[PDB]
């Protein structure tokens, strides 16, 4: 893992067969494998993945992310939702439900919000987003806050089980979370109390990219609504 | 472009404020803190509430005064919107709605309270004067955009100092600041705005016909506070116990005394920042006169 | 390969037009590689 | 030089920097890839809305051409085509010009560009490569070729030029001259001896401007 | 105003047959009626108010002020402001020149009526404004123009002809008696002239011709306007004659149907 | 009547370039078909002596389409010449929205399997497409097709214009001589 | 009946259906517009005394074509909003080819005949020309007078004497044409129903009386009188006195037509 | 205004037969373009027409084209803005009725009239019957249809445009000028229409 | 000679400082121009307002589904001060008055569609911003169309202690003043505009005055509407 | 197989 620039000399040999991750473009022209994003490059072992870590907030829609989308307008045959405020819209298929008919259409109305997965996400093309499993916890989110949140802690908190920030929360009340990797945390507690204590905490921990301060943050929240 | 709220959200934060919690831990009566620093520049002055960032640059020219005010100088107030606090805002756009009245709302507490003595202004009485400009920069928008403006607009003129001028008759000789020190503004008072967000929690047939009423008053909102309102009044007061002007043009009816335990309200707010603007000038001036020691 | 005439191919792809041409040594306006255009002045 | 940055400051939108060079100081938000306006929409690449305003009074047709030239950094600076019918706001706001409004430019067009790259750096958008920007000038009796100048020294310059280099390869290597903006009286060979100086001190601001940037990011990621 | 080709082929050959039969039993002769109403605005020197029969409303006011004929060449100023149409709409700076020019302090208008000494005169500021309009309005604003400078009234004065500034009296004033002059439109619908054309008849009209007309005789502005865009279509020589003669004939009863106060 | 000038008399009682004008002479109206364009004489007709005016597309007609929007069911593209029975090019801009505009629908793309066909596929965004028309639909959009040998993306780059050069060595793959990347496109037989 | 104006109190009693021009608080109905109270069954409502044509289920309605639609057109009645008149709604001279010339029936700026088939929930109207006496009207002028002066009735097309026949729509728009073979039969081959070329034997005689029956309609309305058909052949009979047409649109010789009217009611 | 540089605001302005020559096709941009330049012993005028269209308006169900014609003060600016329109307004009532509008349905033609030179050795009379002769070449040039070759004459204010030699008037103007003139002004203009539209077919055709 | 306010407690004009300005409206005074139209005389004041709708929007862009569009444009003409050749002001009192309407006229009900309001001045002399309020009130509601209560416009000068209700043109600009819309003849106030200093101890006794000054013209307001229904319905009858 | 959507402190 060694932090690289755009337009630096990219490390890996073409002797070896990798997959391109985020970060890693080829050139249509040169066919050149260069660098179009600053951060960490990390690199697997053995068949090799290479990718580069960089910090974003704006969300750009890639298949299989679970991303929180708000219903903006009702269609023939599809939602329009958006997953960011000023992004391009999202079509969300009325088929694209368990159990789905074409005689019963979902109910979902103008301002919900949606939990739910990205299966198209063409670069010239509206992406599109289903409510059913692509193997086979979405749907509706009734209620609750939602946070705004920078993409790479949104991955951290889905993906690294390490991240204290959910085992602070869980021991101070009783929530219900959603995270969405296009910067989108839903929460949702029994009193209208914790559930902004859960915000308030979230919103901090997101400001100090400090791992280490996420506890002491929740104890002074937590201690500021009672 | 349109900033799109979700009903879970619009919901939260309603319901949030009629168990008396706001997101960012505010009580309904607290205005933010509000920060001032001042750039190397005399009238390079930059307010912060919380989130909220604006930026302000007074700056003066020679010019001539109106044949009809021959003994008063000119000033004029620019707050002309960017992309830069937040993509909401279209490019210079000097005309719409919420553009129009903020705009005069920042208009009416400065220029045409008379905060600036426009007759110290004035060089000579037949032509010479002196043309002020205060230009306003938003560059970060957490709602409140009223009343950092006119903190940013009034911290400026008193921190700016014009350059000191000597006329021959019709010869009118603009020292530079390194030949004789500049001179400051003349102040007659200090405006400050008070923005109150108004929040109806039950429906309209409430308001008009409702005995008791039940709308919810919070002080200098946020953006996400801001967008969730259902009405709004700017009252601006001075020290002095004046009202300078009070604007509630259109939305939410409201009871006229609760308007008037607004303007009571306000002016315990005008003091504390009133107060706090002229400490932090005098901060200012004693930090250039220790380096002026160590020069 | 297809090949079209150089009436469509300037709106086309104006950017294949300037290749097509410099491939055959010339240029779209007719000129040589460092001939200006000729200037003709009415002064006053 | 010597020259003092920022990252990250502002909190709607999705990059930000501030760039200080001497008295010149620029702030520059970036907004991107988001949903462009009709009459905005490029089909195959991204679409550029760049927007410069003044330190002082409104803006003029002065900061028209000011966006214009920064267009032509910027624009080969975006690897556009991986955000196809999308937008990019590119703001910068000019808060101290560090120089003379009235008769020169070049140290507020050397630092947006600095500033843009920066909070295109920020924004996390594709970039091909880096970037940087100085001001030269040169003195009028003295006809020495001051990299940097000062706002005195410009007012007694017979020539200012703005030079802001494309580099890839850790900075090393020049990929190509993205803008060389030369006004006043030169000849030839004052040129290449501007470009020579001009290349070593844009090769001395990309490694400052490398080291700026990894202080600001390597601590939002992990490793 | 929209209509349909079978409402427009049926007007047209109504409009153009022999007789003319116009869709409200019209004579090619025969005006409207119209409501007047003068002196209604006190602030001004003389103000009056015309509705059409299609619900046209024109208000226009009288305003005076003194000036140095020498150094002001134009004595009378019209500014039109038409409803719903841009300041610099066409229709409204074509309007406004053509009025100036209906006006201008020496052509239709009597300029040495307006002259109070040697050194000073009144410069008349007549303002028109259209409240709703269904067709070309030069010709109910020159009528409306028409009856506001006949109810103006201005100061009397007080200081010698020969020449400081002029004194007025403090109480009594003096009428308004110059000549005002009168635009008329007129629709060419195949080989038949119309005065006074509705906004149907405008609407399938071959031409148009707007005549002025002051102290009893044709005068200038005369022009073809189109009245509309699908139907134009040029005319002989002899309509235009024609057109002119309609005018001679029938203004003195439109005079003397205004001129009743 | 070789050449001929707007209001030339042609010959008594059509086509492009002249029109029935009603004249009266000794009394007695006369309608004549009358030149309505500079040209020469050719049912009557004038030709002058690139012009996108007259050869206005039709139904049935061939034209060179520019790809600007591709959507799940549907393709917009731009029309920017006409075949004639040669080109035609039309004058307008781009830039403006001055040029007709025109659909391809995903079920007029190919001739076999039309129900299940993927636009992403077939076209791409700045793509020429050779197409045929199938009505002028409404004031908006032309309607065409490309479900024939010789009828698809004609003239293409790799990655939207970002890459090099692209002919159609497969009807249903366009390859570039220099880097050998394919990309799959609905090719039009050249 | 009890004049009201806007924010005035209804009734306090909450045990009522309410009603359009209403809204309340708790027991406390309000009245939104200045009108009269209506009370019906349980229905408590106010007529606005002002307000655009409101159409119903049935009103025989004369439009203006304003645009053309996907497979719909919407029709200018003189209400709120425009009605739509589905491609379905009409009778054609399907195919899914006439579905896109729908230009060559009715083009923007047509006039037509229809009937209000029902009624969307915002409150505008869909039409249907699924008859005969529906479609393109021809042959003719239009005038129109406000809609509160045609009184809803049975029928609405009616032949007048002098070989003219009025369309009475419900909205006020009124069409006059020439009396067609057709309008005959309305007492106890057409191929082209949207031609938009008239009848080519209009004579001078069948359009002076157009004219006349024009002037005595907006007579009618200009005494705000209730127009019907016995009311419209009264003024035309009576108006004869006056030799030339265009002397019926003085002021003086309106208002007395409208009163001959009423005061000849008044005796029978 | 801010998209120009206008200097200081303190700053004040500074206050102190016909041979004819017609060519086309010179412009690029344009569909149709035409230069008129006539010198007569009291007066000098040039200028410059161009043509663009018919351009198709987005969704325009007009069953005929919409001429426009602006008269623009290109460089010497010595006509008000008032009038300058109302020439305008004259000029497009003029050709309204000369080109055939029902051969270009739902789409749109722009004519611009440059003024390039104007010299007397208002004036605004003289000046419409050569706008009248460009225009009509420039839309011949455009190859846009015309009913007829629509030229004008100017006699003591008086000015009107002819058709069909002379038979018939698609434009009539007046102003100031003298008392039962009308017999003698159409006998002046129509022989200046008769030598500009001779002029005129002999550009086109040579 | 005159005085602002004299010792005796006369005003300019010879008013008190309760005493209102001659006030008269008018309804339905452009039936064949608008739906709803209002001629109002407050004083000299003399204001038109039309009002167009609830109809078809002309783009079909700007329309909204969920409700109807409230447009108000005022024209101040050229003849209504001593004449000015000289916008961001006019601006501002638009888009006020359409958020006062916003919140009263029931937007909801009338969905898709667009209400134009069209008003000119024709004479101005002081508190033409109340005049405003009136006219837009009797120009909705004679258009039917559907609001909650009446919005009654008054201006109020401060003269040292002394309210002045009803300022005229040279009133204004000697003291300050105070705009109120009151909704009917309640407290709440969809308009307050406070254009200059006022003490903050004696402005709630100028908004007594103003509040009670208003309800006065709801009544004079109302009183003519009702004049001219039960006229209309006598006519008819 | 990673939780996205999922309830803690039971
Ligand atoms: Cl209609
Ligand atoms: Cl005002």
């Amino acid at each position: 893992s060694t932090f690289i620039f755009p337009g630096d000399s990219f490390p890996v040999d073409p002797t070896t067969p990798v997959k391109l991750g985020p970060g890693i473009y080829c050139d249509p022209n040169t066919q050149e494998i260069r660098p179009v994003n600053t951060g960490v490059l990390h690199v697997s072992a053995k068949v090799q993945t290479a990718y580069i870590d960089y910090s974003s907030k704006r969300y750009i829609p890639s298949v299989n992310d679970f991303v929180i989308g708000v219903i903006i307008g009702t269609f023939s045959d599809s939602y329009k939702v958006s997953l960011q405020n000023f992004s391009s819209s999202v079509s969300l298929s009325y088929m694209a439900f368990p159990n789905a008919s074409k005689k019963n259409r979902p109910t979902l109305q103008v301002g919900d919000l949606v939990y739910a997965r990205v299966c198209t996400a063409e670069k010239e093309l509206e992406a599109e987003i289903e409510c059913f499993d692509s193997t086979t916890g979405f749907g509706i989110l009734e209620d609750g806050m939602i946070i705004d949140v920078n993409l790479n802690f949104a991955r951290q908190l889905l993906f690294n089980n390490d991240f204290p920030l959910l085992k602070v929360l869980a021991a101070h009340t009783k929530f219900e979370v959603a995270i969405g990797l296009n910067g989108k945390i839903w929460v949702k507690c029994e009193e209208l109390s914790n559930t902004l204590a859960c915000y308030r905490t979230i919103m901090e921990c997101c400001q100090k990219n400090d791992t280490a301060a996420f506890k002491d943050i929740a104890k002074r929240q937590f201690k500021e609504i009672l | 472009k349109d900033i799109e709220i979700s009903a879970s959200e619009s919901k939260f934060i309603l319901e949030a404020l009629r168990q008396n919690y706001r997101l960012d831990g505010r009580s309904f009566d607290q205005f933010r803190d509000v920060e001032i620093t001042f750039g190397k520049e005399f009238g390079d002055v930059s307010v912060k509430m919380g989130n909220t960032k604006v930026h302000c640059r007074i700056s003066c020219q020679i010019a001539q005064p109106y044949e009809d005010r021959p003994f008063e100088g000119l000033f004029v107030i620019s707050t002309e919107i960017s992309p830069m606090a937040g993509s909401q805002f279209e490019n210079g756009n000097i005309t719409g709605e919420d553009e129009v009245l903020c705009s005069r709302i920042i208009e009416k507490s400065v220029r045409r309270s008379g905060a600036l003595d426009v007759e110290g202004l004035c060089i000579v009485a037949g032509s010479k004067c002196w043309a002020v400009r205060a230009d306003v920069h938003f560059l970060d928008c957490d709602g409140g955009f009223i009343d950092a403006s006119c903190i940013a607009v009034m911290a400026g003129l008193m921190h700016f100092k014009k350059p000191d001028i000597t006329v021959h008759g019709e010869q009118i000789i603009v020292h530079p600041v390194n030949e004789r020190e500049p001179v400051p503004l003349g102040i007659l008072h200090i405006p400050i705005c008070v923005t109150f967000s108004f929040f109806n929690p039950q429906d309209t047939e409430e308001n008009i016909k409702g005995e008791t009423n039940s709308e919810i008053s919070i002080i200098d909102a946020t953006l996400k506070e801001e967008l969730l309102r259902d009405g709004v009044l700017t009252v601006t007061l001075n020290k002095n116990r004046e009202v300078v002007q009070v604007s509630k043009a259109g939305g939410l009816p409201m009871d006229a005394l609760t308007l008037m335990k607004c303007c009571h309200e306000a002016y315990s707010i005008i003091e504390k920042i009133t107060d706090q603007i002229l400490q932090l000038l005098k901060e200012d001036s004693e930090k250039r006169n220790k380096y002026a020691a160590m020069l | 390969p297809i090949t079209f005439p150089p009436e469509v191919l300037a709106r086309i792809s104006p950017e294949l037009s300037l290749q097509r041409h410099l491939s055959l040594g010339i240029r779209p306006c007719l000129r040589k590689y460092e001939e200006f255009r000729d200037v003709a002045i009415e002064n006053n | 030089m010597s020259v003092q940055a920022e990252i990250g400051i502002l909190d709607h939108v999705d990059g930000s920097s501030e760039f200080v060079s001497q008295d010149t100081k620029v702030i520059c938000s970036v907004t991107g890839p988001i949903e462009p306006k009709a009459r905005q929409e490029l089909p195959t690449q991204l679409a550029l809305e760049i927007i410069v305003r003044p330190a002082k009074g409104v803006a003029t047709t002065r900061e028209k051409v000011l966006e214009d030239k920064l267009r032509a950094v910027l624009t080969p600076l975006i690897t556009r085509h991986c955000y196809p019918r999308q937008l990019c706001q590119i703001t910068c706001q000019i808060l101290e010009s560090g120089e003379d409004e009235a008769e020169f430019s070049l140290r507020e067009l050397s630092c947006c560009i600095n500033a843009a790259f920066l909070a295109l750096v920020d924004a996390g958008i594709a970039l091909n490569s880096m970037c940087a920007s100085i001001p030269i000038a040169i003195i009028k009796d003295t006809s020495d070729i001051i990299v940097d100048p000062t706002a005195e020294q410009l007012k007694i310059s017979l020539s200012v030029h703005t030079l802001a280099l494309e580099f890839v390869n850790g900075g090393k290597v020049v990929k190509n001259v993205l803008l060389l903006d030369s006004n006043g009286d030169f000849n030839e060979d004052q040129l290449f001896s501007l470009l020579e100086l001009g290349e070593q001190k844009c090769q001395e601001l990309v490694t400052n401007i490398r080291r700026i940037i990894q202080d600001n990011i390597s601590p939002r990621l992990v490793v | 105003m929209s209509l349909s080709v079978a409402e427009k082929s049926y007007l047209y050959d109504s409009l153009a047959s022999t007789p003319s039969i116009r869709p409200d039993g019209r004579l090619p002769h025969q005006f409207r009626p119209i409501e007047i109403f003068t002196d209604f605005l006190p602030s001004s020197n003389g103000s009056s108010r015309i509705i059409a029969s299609d619900g046209s409303e024109c208000i226009v006011s009288i305003k005076s002020k003194v000036v140095d004929h020498h150094v002001e060449n134009e004595l009378l100023q019209v500014d039109v402001d038409i409803a719903g149409q841009r300041d610099d709409a066409l229709v409204v700076e074509t309007i406004t020149s053509l009025l100036n020019k209906v006006l201008k302090s020496g052509s239709g208008v009597d300029s040495s009526k307006l002259q109070l000494t040697k050194k000073y005169s009144f410069k008349i500021f007549v303002d028109v404004l259209v409240i709703s309009s269904h067709s070309h309005p030069i010709s109910l604003i020159s009528f409306a123009i028409y009856s506001a400078l006949n109810s103006t009234y201005l100061p009397k004065l007080i200081s010698a002809f020969d020449d400081e500034l002029p004194t007025f009296h403090d109480y009594d004033m003096v009428k308004l008696d110059i000549n005002p002059p009168l635009v008329f439109i007129l629709a060419v619908v195949g080989n038949n002239m119309l005065l006074d054309p509705a906004a149907n008849e405008s609407e399938v009209a071959n031409n148009g011709l707007i005549i002025s007309w002051s102290n009893g005789k044709i005068t200038s502005p005369i022009r073809s306007v189109a009245l509309n865009d699908s139907n134009v279509k040029s005319f002989k020589p002899h309509l235009l004659k024609q057109g002119l003669a309609m005018v001679e004939k029938y203004a003195p009863d439109v005079v003397r149907s205004l001129e009743n106060l | 009547p070789e050449i001929a000038y707007p209001g030339k008399l042609i010959c008594p009682q059509p086509g492009p370039g002249t029109k029935l004008i009603q004249y009266e002479h000794n009394g007695r109206t006369l309608e004549a078909i009358t030149a309505t364009l500079v040209g020469t004489v050719r049912l009557v007709s004038v030709l002058p002596g690139n012009d996108f005016a007259n050869n206005l597309p039709k139904e049935g007609d061939i034209v060179l389409t520019r790809v600007t929007r591709l959507s799940l069911q549907r393709a917009n593209v731009e029309i920017l010449a006409v075949e004639d029975k040669t080109f035609s090019v039309s004058q307008a801009s781009s830039d403006l929205g001055e040029t007709f505009r025109g659909i391809i629908r995903s079920q007029d793309v190919r001739s076999t399997d039309r129900d299940r066909v993927k636009v992403i596929e077939c076209f791409k965004p700045g793509d020429i497409v050779r197409a045929q028309v199938l009505s002028l639909g409404d004031g908006t959009n032309y309607y065409l097709t490309t479900a024939r040998n010789d009828l698809g993306v004609v003239f293409a780059r790799a990655a939207n214009g970002a890459g090099g050069l692209m002919y159609a060595t497969d009807w249903q793959m366009m390859t570039s001589p220099v880097t050998g990347a394919t990309e799959k496109r609905k090719c039009a037989k050249p | 009946s009890q004049i009201v104006t806007p924010g005035e109190l209804v009734t306090d009693d909450p045990i009522w259906m309410r009603g359009h021009g209403t809204y309340f608080l708790d027991n406390m109905t309000y009245s939104s517009v200045a009108g009269t109270v209506s009370r019906v069954n349980r229905l408590l409502s106010v007529i606005p005394l002002k307000g655009r044509y409101a159409p119903e289920t049935g009103d025989h309605v004369v439009g203006r074509i304003a645009e053309v639609g996907n497979k719909r057109w919407k029709v200018d009645i003189g209400g709120k909003q425009h009605a739509v008149l589905m491609l379905g709604s009409v009778n054609l001279p399907k195919s899914e080819s006439d579905e896109l010339q729908m230009r060559s029936f009715l083009k923007e700026g047509d006039l037509l005949n229809a009937e209000v088939q029902s009624l969307f929930q915002d409150g505008s109207a869909s039409l249907h020309t699924r008859s005969l006496k529906y479609g393109k009207l021809r042959n003719g002028m239009f005038c129109q007078v406000p809609s509160s002066l045609i009184v809803r009735a049975k029928n609405h097309t009616h032949n007048l004497p002098g070989n003219i026949t009025v369309v009475l729509g419900v909205n006020g728009y009124i069409w006059l044409r020439k009396t067609s073979q057709m309008d005959l039969a309305r007492d106890t081959s057409s191929w082209q129903i949207y031609s938009d070329e008239n009848d080519p034997s209009i004579s001078n005689n069948i359009r002076q009386a157009i004219c006349r029956y024009a002037n005595v309609i907006k007579a009618l309305a200009f005494c705000e009188i209730g127009i019907t058909q016995q009311r419209i052949v009264s003024a035309y009979e009576a108006s004869m006195v006056y030799s030339n047409v265009g002397e019926l649109i003085e002021k003086n010789v309106m208002e007395s037509i409208g009163s001959d009217i009423l005061t000849a009611e008044k005796m029978r | 205004d801010r998209r120009r540089l206008l200097g200081p605001a303190a700053a004040k302005p500074m206050a102190f037969e016909q041979e004819l020559s017609l060519h086309t096709g010179f412009i690029e941009n344009c569909n149709g373009s035409a230069l008129v330049e006539a010198r007569s012993l009291g007066h000098q005028t040039s200028l410059i027409t161009a043509v663009y269209g018919p351009r198709s308006i987005r969704g325009s169900f007009t069953s005929q084209g919409t001429i426009s014609i602006q008269l623009k003060n290109g460089l010497l600016e010595k006509y008000n803005t008032n009038e300058l329109k109302e020439v305008s307004s004259f000029l497009m009532g003029i050709f309204n009725s000369v080109v055939n509008l029902s051969r270009y349905p739902k789409s749109g033609i722009d004519i611009f009239v440059y003024l390039t030179y104007d010299k007397d050795l208002s004036q605004i009379s003289s000046l419409i019957p050569h706008c009248i002769t460009s225009i009509t070449l420039a839309l011949a040039d455009a190859g846009i249809e015309l009913v007829d070759m629509a030229g004008a004459g100017e006699a003591n204010g008086t000015v009107v445009s002819f058709i069909k030699n002379g038979e018939e008037i698609v434009g009539f103007w007046k102003d100031d000028g003298d008392d039962e003139d009308l017999l003698e002004c159409l006998d002046r203009c129509k022989e200046q229409y008769n030598r500009y539209r001779d002029l005129m077919i002999s550009c086109l055709m040579n | 000679r005159l005085e602002i306010y004299s010792p005796e407690g006369l005003r300019l004009d010879g008013r008190r400082w309760n005493e209102l300005r001659r006030f008269e409206s008018s309804i339905n005074t452009h039936p064949h121009a608008a739906d709803g139209s209002s001629y109002m005389e407050q004083g000299n004041n003399k204001i038109i307002t039309l009002v167009k709708g609830p109809k078809e929007p002309r783009l079909k862009s700007q329309m909204d589904t969920s409700k109807a569009l409230l447009n108000v444009s005022v024209n101040i003409t050229k003849f209504s001060k001593e004449r000015s050749k000289s916008e961001r002001r006019v601006l501002e009192i638009q888009t006020s008055l359409v958020r006062m309407f916003e919140k009263n006229v029931m937007l909801n009900i009338y969905p898709r569609t667009v209400i134009d309001i069209e008003i000119h001045v024709l004479e101005q002399d002081g508190g033409i911003m109340g005049s405003l309020i009136n006219g837009i009130t009797l120009a909705l509601i004679d258009a039917g169309i559907s609001m909650f209560d009446y919005i009654s416009g008054i201006s109020v000068g401060l003269y040292d202690t002394t309210p002045l209700l009803d300022t005229n043109s040279l009133e204004e600009n000697a003291m300050s003043t105070v705009t109120l819309g009151v909704v009917g003849k309640s407290e709440k106030l969809s308009l307050l505009l406070v254009e200059d200093k006022i003490p903050l101890d004696r402005l709630e006794n100028v908004l007594a005055i103003g509040i009670a000054g208003a309800h006065r013209v709801r009544d004079l307001m109302d009183e003519e509407l009702r004049k001219h229904a039960q006229k209309r319905v006598s006519n008819a009858s | 197989v990673i939780s996205g959507r999922k309830t803690f402190g039971d």
